[PDB]
């Protein structure tokens, strides 16, 4: 819960993964971060198609 | 029962069904993601 929370921050602040939100999901799926993915990826202000 | 739109109450509450002692409205809009 500390490594993946740190690795996600350096990924999210690259300013090129707004379109590449799919990279942040497979990162949070390689680890086990439910609460982080439910709050910062699946929160409906971003545009995904499901 | 499709109706295209652009009063309403008379043909739909006498010929179709009952009155409405409550009326809830859920405002979501066409958000495909929820």
């Amino acid at each position: 819960n500390a490594i993946s929370f740190a690795l996600y921050k350096a990924f999210s602040t690259n300013e090129h993964d707004r379109d590449n939100w799919n990279g942040q999901l497979k990162l949070l799926l390689e680890w086990n971060q439910l609460d982080l993915a439910s709050d910062e990826i699946f929160t409906n202000d971003r545009n995904w198609e499901s | 029962k499709y109706i295209r739109l652009s009063t309403l109450y008379d043909l739909m509450t006498q010929h179709w069904h009952l009155k409405t002692p409550n009326l809830v409205i859920s405002v979501t809009g066409g958000a495909k993601n929820f």
